[PDB]
């Protein structure tokens, strides 16, 4: 189950 | 981080990223938070980013530990030192929650930022109650529950249903639900109702925001497809 | 760590590796040499990937900033954080290479051993000179050769040309050549007899040995296709 | 140009 992978930006 | 600049603590977190120097990252972007101004909505994304890739390592190192733990429960040095990584992490949670309450959280006014820092807060006492096992694992849970729940219902009156942050919200609540609090028919529920939602919304949006909003659709349909 | 045994040190070090907690391994690995005793060949392999994992994350950081300053000449900020990397390097680097100092080298009297721990004082030299710019650049090349010479001598006399431990050492003082003394000719020269000895010699090797080597021989054949 | 990988062990 996937959160937001929210890793990059 | 207090002698130097706000605007040099920006850049040098967009430098750390580049370089993928995350723990740097999160130090720059904490000293920015201290300066007391509130942040735009870019410089919103670089604190998120940044200790979502510090707590990531921290969760996946607890993992491999815990896991290795359970094994041999079937000397101390396991045990102890998967308590030094829960320490740290937890530690981590503690310092983020604390800029959302000190003074994140009460000066933003605006949906965007209101509903961007709520999330935040539910996704660090998530990571906590992943953690969690003593007398306060059930207040862990109802204070991510909580921050997630305001957030959606700000979200749901003042935000599109196509908003990248109103879906990566219901994304991540319904990944509560399925992983935390043990109610995998609301995780399914929810994501289901977002996606059927913002797939009516597409057709008012820009080529780019169709972009940005079917990615994270995608995200919310493979949930569902692991799920059911 | 002085108030941990050092077999927990060694086995937490261990666990670090699982969890690729690099940082938290070197720091154990640190404080099992600091017991005074010395390393096994397992136990000095712990030492070296540690020490490797982290300096190696924070080369490539220091060439992702270098680059971006470089752009720059052509405020402030990116060449502080870029010295701010390259200071952490150094200490990092100073740090094995005073492990190897007090006392490793000195107690080291086995060829493997003795040429382990040369072949390290030669890398941490070189990622030293990757860095420097100074008075000193040519000094620390020099301590960098010296080393690697000194090991090459040892393993030449003592190891078989098929040793994977040899083999590393001559594939990164080819590389030191190369990259560090401007010195192209001297690298394919080594890597060409390196890889011509060692294949001359893969008929006395079990297959599991021959694994090992053809793997390294192998970095070597890359080395000079990239070359020539 | 490569060194030792050396990350795994
Ligand atoms: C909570 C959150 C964070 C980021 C985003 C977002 O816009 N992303 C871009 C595309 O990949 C996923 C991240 C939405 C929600
Ligand atoms: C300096 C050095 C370090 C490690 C090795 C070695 O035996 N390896 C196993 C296979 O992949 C490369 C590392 C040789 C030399
Ligand atoms: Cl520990
Ligand atoms: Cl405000
Ligand atoms: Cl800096
Ligand atoms: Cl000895
Ligand atoms: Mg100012
Ligand atoms: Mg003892």
């Amino acid at each position: 189950a996937g959160s937001i992978p929210g890793r990059r930006s | 981080m207090g002698s130097m600049e706000r605007a040099s603590l920006i850049q040098k977190a967009k430098l750390a990223e580049q370089a993928e120097r995350y723990e740097d990252m999160a130090a720059f972007m904490k000293g920015a938070v201290e300066k007391g101004e509130e942040l735009s909505c870019e410089e919103r994304n670089l604190l998120s980013v940044a200790y979502k890739n510090v707590v990531g390592g921290q969760r996946a190192a607890w993992r491999v530990l815990s896991s290795i733990e359970q094994k041999s429960n079937e000397g101390p040095e396991v045990r102890e030192y998967r308590e030094k990584v829960e320490t740290e992490l937890q530690g981590v949670c503690d310092t983020v929650l604390g800029l959302l309450d000190s003074h994140l959280i009460k000066e933003a006014g605006d949906a965007e930022s209101r509903v961007f820092y709520l999330k935040m807060k539910g996704d660090y006492y998530r990571y906590l109650a992943e953690v969690a096992t003593g007398d306060d694992k059930k207040r862990i849970i109802d204070s991510a529950r909580s921050a997630y729940q305001e957030a959606m219902d700000i979200s749901k009156k003042e935000m599109p249903p196509t908003n990248p942050i109103r879906l990566g919200l219901a994304l991540n609540f319904s990944v509560f639900h399925y992983e935390i609090a043990n109610s995998p028919e609301e995780a399914i529920s929810l994501a289901k109702t977002t996606f059927d939602e913002a797939m009516a919304d597409l057709h008012t949006l820009s080529e780019d925001s169709y972009k940005d909003s079917t990615l994270i659709m995608q995200l919310l349909r493979d949930n569902l497809t692991l799920w059911t």
